[PDB]
């Protein structure tokens, strides 16, 4: 953009200001246009980052690396070599080959009602939607770590059974039941209140009931009920009676 | 010269807006026809028919239900022209304030009039124009008390410009 | 067998307790006709548990509504699920806007833990969210099957037939067997009902007041060989599709020398005098054109017509200046000009107060003859004051110094249907000398059509191409330039980066070019978009806007397209009566051991009956139906009595190439004013109303409406107040207001109306709404077609039928084979006989006996076969030739074909497509870091903010205009519950959250889950939220305020930063906002994908930087 010179400025530095989102762009000129005739320069310098460019380093792969001073991303010979015994808990190892030379894979897979959460050496975990992923030791090194964690289905609400307060003594995480218990009136009718919890993030379906009956309406006063079903106590909600 | 989209706006506004308030006024303020004051119409007329009168109040929301209603519904296929807007809004004005005895509510109350008149609001805006034009026409006392006060408050602004003006 | 009708206004049935409702699985299957404009949203069938007094989502229904609630534009069959295990309702739709009209297949299947949705017999709707069984047998005396409509008057219109559900989810396999059924009734195990509409009552009772359909009979549950030949989306017309392109191509029978009979129109003076154009500029350009067209099999038979008034031939005939301009203010180049006073003034600025004197004085003055003085008050248009001629720029005078084109046309009202009737006007335009109306135009037939011309070039030496490129218009040639220079921008579905038959000119022989007057290649620099260059550009040829002495040719594919757009659109201009032959070769149905079937193609233009003149016949169609367009439309003027009125643009066909969008070629009730005059608001619920008359009454059986726009405010009456139907007996017979589509035109059933029918009133009391045209289709065999002739066919086969038959007619296009050989070829062809006259013979067809077709069920590869899904229908995934259809990959024999976007599955090509289904892909991403801790503002045990931990469930789908927030959202997604609903004090709390994440790290964007947008139903606020980035150092980085809509759900909002700063690893996201309102269930880190100048920022020899993971860390081995 248009920016105002001046000697006392000189050399006049001028930061770069773009979106950070869009990769950038190696500079191979400076453009300066100005309508002064008396303006003279007598050259333009580069002030240069430290070691950070995301133009070629968006675009790396595994096997690759990107060279800090001069700032680019090239392919490497060396570099990616750990490979001990790949034991992830709670999953399914699937060995391309049983021995750890490099370039052995091995597809590790969450089991039933279990999240791939993917840890590599730096501040990135992405937990992966495929339950199964094969991490390989490229050259000798697995290019990620994973690990499998339990899943929950949340508290019940009254959504899951209505007029009714839910206890979760042991939490909702995979295997958990809770127990839901009719307020009154609300009464169970069923046969039984623990509801389970699934892999599926939702919980079991209800064994029981906790049906809302109004009592026998007090007789109202100087009136006479003339409605015989309603000297019950069981009137589900709506149930009308005539006096 | 009236705009599209400030018709399009307008009509909006008056088929929105009620017959009652200042909301059907309150669009036609800004307009491109420059013809402002009715925003300013409603605000001080409503502020002051509490010291008007029980015919003074009875006069006044006639006299808004008259205008804005009027207003909507003749505003059909009149020109582009500004000169045509200020034309049928003066005609309504004056047809409201005649259908609804302007003369004699504004004789109960001449004193209220000249409180709420004021030289700015009359040099600004041509509908005030058009109400001291009809006050003027109704009543003797009355357009003496106009007279009067618009003097007073012209000689206060202008000084020797309002004398010279007013010849004699 | 019978189907039901449903007038849409609460028709409805609910499925009798006798029978039992699926817990897991079902598979719902109807053959059905859906008539447009449905009260969107729009039920057809539904599940509903009629005790869940708060959540009555619990369930599933089936019908139409609109993608994109808002301002409706995308009406598409649904199908919506919630299973009483699942929190909340899934829902998906259609994969295209839904055809109305046409008998469609609709299928549904749930095992209990995937939702599919299909439509025609092809996968279009795939989905896993809602898990197990639909609901406890426990509320199965609950759950009610419920049809025609949900309970809030969700009603459908149109028909149904076939109500067929199973207890499972059936296969492709198994829903396409029941399709080729279409109808069979037998009882399965799995079969939990199969309605033939006999006996409705037995198993479904009517809703209460008795609100019963109408039961009729099915015309037809399936029709082979779809004849709706669709054109492309350049294509406008039949001449437009490649197959009939590729037989003109081959059959130079078919292009016998083309005599067409052209009209050249001349003005002469009252005495015969003063030509608009000289007899030796007729012959002329009659015989350039000769040149131009002998080697095209093109001969012209010039007639003269001359029209004589020297009250016309004094006058100027304006072109491209239409009346309502000049004098608006601002200049007009093509209306510029000084018999236009400068186009009133507009192009001619002055000091123009000096002549306010002039005014009043009773005589024309120049100065006063402008807009500003009114033109003088009328005076210079005044005869008596002045001279006519030169002075009246006032465009209001019947006496005026000019007209324009279409004026003269209404007054001419020529024979255009057997002519290419030419006038002459003044190209002020220098890029064309006229504008001529296109083959599938309105007026092509009618008496307004033709082309105009400057006289000052016509008969010219070296001006004499440009007709010829007009009447290349007149023959719907593209712009051999089209696709770079006259496309829309530059992502116009036409680019023609190479010659094709889709592209930009639809001529694979023409290059493509921009713009370019001159007659050389262009060079750089001259592209509109500037990619590509241009190579061998078509400057030599006629249509090119290269220069006249240049173009000299015509490629092959502009000369078949001029053959079929002859053949097709001017048939009433040719000479002779030969009848019109079959536009594409006959099919091969299916062949048994003896006997195959053949079947072919009606008549280009579509006359089934003889073309006789006078009778209505000649737009009856099969069946002996008549269906005809708007011939005559009227409405009143405002603030003045009766009106008359006229609009052109409200008859006729429907032109406007985009609905959904103000258009010009449609009446509306502000396009009845002068635009220099303030538009009268139409009056009170009377009904503005503009009436239609049609050129043949007759006993109706179906009207259509082509609505183009609407006003998008009020309620769902479709801003029409009422349909007051003209029959011959004078009753007005009034139809209500009815529901509208911005796209889908307005379809009634017109069953009641028994009486002749010979117009229409249409009555609405919109502002801004928009009406193209209309049309009615007749009931079966009306008399005005029952006596007329049908026209025949006669098959001819190479070798010649072994029996000495006379082909014994083919009034339905239909035929058996009886002389049939195992491994014998035959060529086949069929010639249309219009009672003794002999039309073209149509292209032959070579069948092997025994061998694989296109449409047995089996690819043949050899035959070019893509996809043989044993069906001759478009639009099921397998197109009419066995060529896979656009974006619908399948295999297996049959192919049993499936919408491949959106179903769930990403493969590779949709990687660069399906965002749905891949994600986005470029280089700053895209493996989205989902939230592990959420803290929020008001945190509680009904709302909780650990919710937005994590993915959300996509089954939430954000609800528009909430009246308030229910506890069910609060289950998902994370709301100030815990405070309550003061309107002093709402906008005060800045109600926020805090997505905390596993591992901190920068993102290229953010996704915002929203499950409730904030938005009130009654206001029309969109709420504001303050997204800032929090962290490792929890520096809150306020990204900024910015504007939430469920539209945009999941929101996904670009971070942007300064260069001379690094990334900062951001921990946390903090959403800050205003609206009590506002729910969200998941703040998402778009991660960026291997770059991160925060640790990069230190780095050494010796040390790394992992791309991915985004860190710089000391490292062992490299450096070597
Ligand atoms: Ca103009
Ligand atoms: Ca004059
Ligand atoms: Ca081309
Ligand atoms: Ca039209
Ligand atoms: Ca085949
Ligand atoms: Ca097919
Ligand atoms: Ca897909
Ligand atoms: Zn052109």
């Amino acid at each position: 953009g248009l920016h105002v010179l001046s000697c006392r400025n000189n050399p006049l530095i001028i930061p770069v200001v773009h979106d950070l989102s869009q990769p950038f762009y190696h500079s191979q000129a400076v453009r300066v246009s100005f309508s002064s005739p008396l303006v003279a320069i007598s050259g333009v310098a580069l002030r240069s980052f430290d070691n950070f460019d995301p133009v070629t380093l968006s675009s790396c792969q595994r096997g690759e690396t990107y060279s800090p001073a001069e700032q680019s991303c090239v392919h490497f010979a060396c570099e990616k070599t750990d490979c001990p015994e790949l034991a992830v808990e709670n999953a399914s190892l699937n060995c391309s080959s049983s021995d750890r030379y490099h370039g052995a894979q091995c597809t590790v897979s969450c089991r039933t009602g279990y999240v791939l959460q993917i840890r590599r050496d730096d501040e990135l975990i992405k937990s992966q939607t495929g339950p199964s992923v094969t991490v390989t030791c490229t050259e000798g090194k697995w290019n990620k770590q994973v690990a499998c964690e339990p899943v929950d289905c949340s508290i019940p609400d009254h959504h899951q059974v209505y007029a009714a307060s839910f206890s979760c003594p042991e939490g909702t995480t995979f295997g958990s039941q809770c127990s839901f218990q009719c307020r009154h009136p609300a009464q169970l009718k069923g046969n039984n209140s623990l509801l389970t919890c699934m892999e599926d993030g939702l919980w079991s379906f209800p064994e029981a009931l906790c049906e809302l009956m109004c009592l026998a309406p007090p007789p109202v006063p100087n009136a006479d009920l003339q409605t015989a079903r309603c000297r019950e106590n069981k009137h589900k909600v709506g149930s009308f009676c005539k006096y | 010269r009236l705009s599209l989209q400030n018709t399009a706006e307008i009509q909006h506004c008056l088929v929105n807006a009620g017959d009652v308030g200042c909301g059907v006024f309150e669009c036609f303020e800004n307009n491109s026809c420059e013809i402002r004051g009715l925003h300013g119409i409603c605000m001080t007329f409503l502020h002051n028919a509490g010291k008007f009168d029980a015919q003074g109040k009875s006069f006044i929301k006639d006299a808004l239900k008259c205008k804005a209603h009027a207003l909507r519904h003749r505003f059909g296929c009149i020109s582009r022209k500004c000169p045509a807007i200020r034309e049928m809004v003066s005609q309504l004005q004056r047809e409201c304030y005649l259908k609804h005895d302007l003369c004699a509510a504004a004789q109960e109350n001449t004193r209220v009039i000249v409180e709420m008149i004021h030289f700015k609001d009359l040099l600004l805006h041509e509908p005030y124009v058009d109400l001291v034009n009809l006050l003027l026409t109704c009543g003797e006392e009355v357009k003496e008390a106009i007279t009067h006060s618009v003097q007073v408050q012209c000689e206060q602004n202008w000084g020797s410009l309002c004398s010279i003006l007013s010849f004699c | 067998s019978r189907a039901l009708y449903f007038s849409g206004r609460g028709e409805q049935l609910r499925l009798r307790a006798d029978l039992e409702l699926p817990r897991d699985a079902f598979t719902l299957q109807v053959w059905l006709r859906a008539e447009g404009g449905q009260r969107s949203p729009a039920v057809i069938t539904g599940l509903y548990d009629k005790c869940s007094y708060i959540s009555r989502d619990r369930g599933w229904v089936v019908g139409i509504h609109t993608i994109s609630d808002q301002d409706n534009k995308d009406p598409r069959y649904f199908f919506s699920l919630k299973t009483d295990r699942a929190r909340q309702v899934t829902t998906i739709n259609a994969h295209r806007s839904y055809l109305p009209g046409q008998w469609v297949y609709l299928a549904a299947t749930y095992d209990g833990q995937f939702m599919k949705l299909y439509v025609n017999g092809a996968q279009v709707a795939t989905s896993g969210e809602q898990v197990g069984g639909i609901f406890s047998p426990l509320t199965q005396k609950c759950k009610v099957l419920m049809l025609g409509g949900s309970a809030l008057n969700h009603n459908y219109r149109g028909y149904i037939e076939h109500f067929s559900l199973w207890k499972v989810a059936r296969t492709q396999r198994e829903i396409l067997s029941d399709m080729e059924t279409h109808g069979a009734h037998t009882a399965l195990p799995q079969l939990l009902l199969q309605e033939n509409w006999d006996n409705v009552k037995h198993a479904w009772s009517p809703m209460k007041d008795g609100s019963s359909p109408k039961v009729e009979f099915s015309n037809a549950h399936g029709f082979l060989l779809d004849t709706s030949l669709e054109p492309p989306l350049c294509g406008q017309t039949l001449c437009d599709n490649t197959e009939v392109i590729a037989s003109y191509n081959q059959l130079s029978s078919f292009r016998q020398p083309k005599v067409v009979r052209y009209r050249v129109v001349n003005l002469y003076e009252d005495d015969h005098k003063n030509p608009t154009v000289t007899r030796e500029q007729v012959d002329f350009q009659h015989h350039q054109l000769a040149e131009a067209f002998k080697q095209y099999n093109i001969s012209w038979e010039l007639d003269v017509l001359e029209v004589s008034n020297s009250s016309l031939r004094r006058r100027l005939i304006l072109a491209n200046c239409d009346i309502s301009k000049i004098g608006d203010e601002n200049c007009d180049p093509e209306c510029n000009h000084t018999l236009t006073g400068h186009d009133g003034g507009d192009c001619r600025h002055l000091r123009h107060p000096a002549f306010v004197k002039k005014q009043h004085n009773g005589v024309c003055d120049m100065d006063c003859n402008y807009e500003r003085f009114n033109f003088d008050g009328g005076e210079c248009c005044d005869p008596e004051i002045t001279n006519v001629t030169q002075t009246c720029f006032d465009p209001d005078s019947p006496h005026r110094a000019y007209l324009d084109v279409n004026e003269l046309k209404n007054i001419l009202k020529l024979d255009g249907s057997t002519h290419l009737n030419i006038f002459f006007a003044k190209s002020s335009e220098e890029e064309l000398a006229g504008v001529a109306t296109w083959p599938w135009d309105k007026e092509a037939l009618m008496h307004l059509g033709g082309i105009v011309l400057n006289p000052s070039f016509y008969g010219m030496p070296g001006h004499t191409h440009t007709m010829i490129h007009q009447i290349g218009h007149s023959l719907g040639l593209y712009h051999v330039f089209r696709g770079i220079s006259e496309i829309q921008s530059c992502s116009d579905p036409c680019m023609e980066t190479e010659p094709s038959f889709e592209t930009g000119d639809l001529c694979n022989d023409t290059n493509p070019a921009p713009k370019h007057k001159s007659c050389g290649d262009p060079g750089p620099g001259n592209d509109t978009c500037g990619f590509h260059s241009f190579f061998n550009t078509p400057y030599n040829n006629f249509m090119s806007y290269a220069d006249d002495d240049c173009t000299d040719s015509f490629t092959p594919n502009q000369v078949a397209r001029m053959h079929c757009y002859l053949d097709l659109v001017y048939q009433g201009w040719q000479p002779s009566r030969k009848p019109a032959p079959v536009a594409l070769a006959p099919q091969v149905l299916g062949h048994t051991t003896d006997s195959v079937t053949l079947e072919w193609f009606p008549p280009i233009d579509g006359h089934f009956f003889e073309r006789e003149l006078g009778s209505a016949c000649h737009l009856c169609l099969e069946g002996r139906i008549l269906v005809q367009y708007a011939s005559n439309a009227s409405s009143p003027m405002p603030c003045s009595p009766s009106g008359h009125w006229s609009p052109r643009e409200a008859e006729g066909h429907p032109d406007v190439e985009q609905p959904c969008k103000s258009s010009v070629r449609t009446w509306s009730p502000n396009s009845a004013v002068n635009p220099h005059t303030v538009p009268p608001a139409c009056p009170e619920p009377q009904g503005c109303y503009l009436e239609l008359e049609f050129l043949y009454p007759l006993v109706p059986e179906s009207l259509t409406i082509w609505v183009t726009f609407v006003s998008t405010d009020w309620d769902s009456s479709g801003a029409v107040n009422d349909i007051k139907l003209l029959a011959v007996s004078g009753k007005n017979i009034s139809l209500g207001p009815q529901n509208v589509f911005c796209d889908v035109p307005l379809t009634i059933r017109l069953w009641d109306v028994g009486e002749e029918v010979y117009g229409i009133q249409i009555y609405t009391l919109d502002e801004h709404l928009e009406i193209d045209a209309a049309m009615l289709t007749s009931t079966a065999d009306t008399p005005l077609c029952l006596q007329c002739k049908p026209l025949k066919y006669k098959v001819v086969r190479d070798p010649p039928l072994q029996m000495d038959v006379a082909s014994i007619l083919h009034l339905n296009r239909k035929f058996v084979d009886m002389d049939l050989n195992l491994g014998s070829v035959y060529q086949y062809w069929v010639i249309t006989i219009s009672g003794t006259e002999e039309s073209e013979p149509s292209p032959a067809v070579t069948y092997i006996h025994g061998s694989g077709y296109c449409g047995d069920g089996i690819i043949q590869k050899d035959q070019g076969e893509q996809c043989d899904d044993m069906n001759k229908i478009n639009g099921d995934g397998c197109s009419l030739f066995c060529r896979q259809e656009v974006s619908f990959n399948c295999i297996d024999e049959p192919s049993r074909c499936y919408f491949h976007d959106g179903d769930g599955v990403c493969e590779e090509f949709e990687q660069k497509t399906s965002i749905k289904d891949c994600g986005v892909y470029t280089p700053q991403g895209f493996l989205d870091q989902w939230a592990s801790n959420a803290s929020v503002s008001h945190q509680d045990q009904q709302c909780p903010g650990w919710v937005i931990i994590g993915q959300p469930a996509a089954s939430q789908v954000c609800r528009t205009k909430v009246i308030d927030l229910s506890e069910g959202i609060s289950q998902h997604a994370w709301y100030p519950c815990t405070i309550s609903y003061p309107y002093s004090q709402l906008a005060q709390t800045t109600f926020w959250l805090r997505a905390y994440f596993s591992q901190p790290m920068v993102a290229a964007a953010v996704i915002v889950h929203l499950v409730t947008d904030g938005t009130y139903y009654g206001d029309q606020k969109q709420e504001t939220i303050s997204v800032q980035l929090l962290d490792t150092k929890d520096q809150s980085h306020d990204l900024g305020l910015h504007v939430l809509s469920c539209r945009n759900n999941p929101l996904i909002i670009p971070v942007v930063h300064d260069l001379s700063q690094p990334f900062y690893h951001s921990q946390a996201v903090r959403v800050s906002f205003s609206s009590p309102l506002v729910a969200i269930s998941g703040v998402a880190l778009r991660s960026f994908d291997n770059f991160d100048p925060v640790t990069l920022s230190s780095c050494q020899r010796g040390e790394t930087y992992s791309p991915a993971e985004q860190s710089c860390v000391h490292f062992a081995c490299e450096k070597t």
